[PDB]
């Protein structure tokens, strides 16, 4: 078990780019493309997906055409990690808390960055403080009373037991 | 790409070029053609759309073509500013979507 598992189980990994209901292309692990949008209008829906597989090719480093492999999704999901953790060390909530936990609990909270985004997380004031004074059971707790955790319990739960044990157990089971 | 154009063309500056590209009857031969140019470096961006018609902001030396199941992307009078991948785009039937062309290169000498 590692990060890369852990976000498969929570958001799953597409090979094949995707058009949400909403417009975004989607591919791998939760990674945005583009955002697509008469008959100027159509051919920007043209453009808008042309410009997601220039994204996804420049990230890659081959012409994939819309397909890619596990790896190159791992690959893809590395390089969001990287760029979640700086934002997460530019970020003056975030900081002290991702800084002080131990390398499973930092995976719990980069898990929740890329679910609601740092301002999402940083929202979370006072379960934050508790884990970075490492008050596991009590900001177990304080999360589950959030609407994060009414609206995705599962996830949540998996989530909130990694931060209470700092172990894998959550994403282990299956 | 479901679509072929040539792959690269070099050429001096104020000169005219012409990429072409060719499909077949569920592509090209029944959907209106648009052309994406690909600055070096930069994001792909809507050049030409409904076969003949400039996209907003682009300059007045690009025409397009379409006949049978090929068309045609002219510059005239090459700048600099030229020099970029260009990419012809037109919908399916068959396969009922998208589908591009490989890119063409013109290189500004």
């Amino acid at each position: 078990m590692n990060i890369f598992e852990m976000l498969r189980i929570d958001e799953g990994l597409r090979l094949k780019i995707y058009k949400d209901t909403e417009g975004y292309y989607t591919i791998g692990i939760g990674h945005l493309l583009t955002k697509s949008p008469e008959k100027l209008m159509k051919a920007f829906e043209s453009l808008s997906l042309f410009q997601a597989k220039s994204e996804l090719d420049k990230a890659i480093g081959r012409n994939t055409n819309g397909v890619i492999t596990k790896d190159e999704a791992e690959k893809l999901f590395n390089q969001d990690v990287d760029a979640a953790v700086r934002g997460i060390l530019r970020n003056a909530k975030l900081k002290p808390v991702y800084d002080s936990l131990d390398a499973v609990r930092r995976a719990a909270l980069i898990n929740m960055v890329f679910q609601m985004g740092e301002t999402g997380v940083a929202g979370f004031t006072n379960s934050l403080r508790m884990l970075q004074q490492k008050r596991w059971d009590e900001a177990a707790v304080n999360l589950a009373k959030s609407r994060w955790y009414n609206q995705t319990p599962n996830r949540a739960k998996r989530v909130i037991t990694t931060f209470r044990t700092g172990t894998w157990d959550a994403y282990a089971n299956l | 790409p479901v679509l072929t154009q040539s792959p690269s063309v070099s050429a001096a500056p104020r000169q005219r070029v012409t990429i072409s590209v060719s499909g077949s009857n569920s592509n090209i031969g029944s959907n209106t053609v648009n052309w994406i140019q690909q600055l070096p470096g930069r994001a792909p961006e809507l050049l030409m759309y409904d076969d003949d018609l400039l996209a907003p902001g682009v300059s007045d030396r690009f025409s397009g073509s379409r006949s049978g199941t090929s068309a045609s992307l002219t510059i005239s009078g090459l700048q600099s500013e030229d020099e970029a991948d260009y990419y012809a785009a037109t919908w399916d039937d068959s396969l009922n979507g998208w589908v591009f062309g490989g890119g063409t290169k013109v290189t500004v000498l």
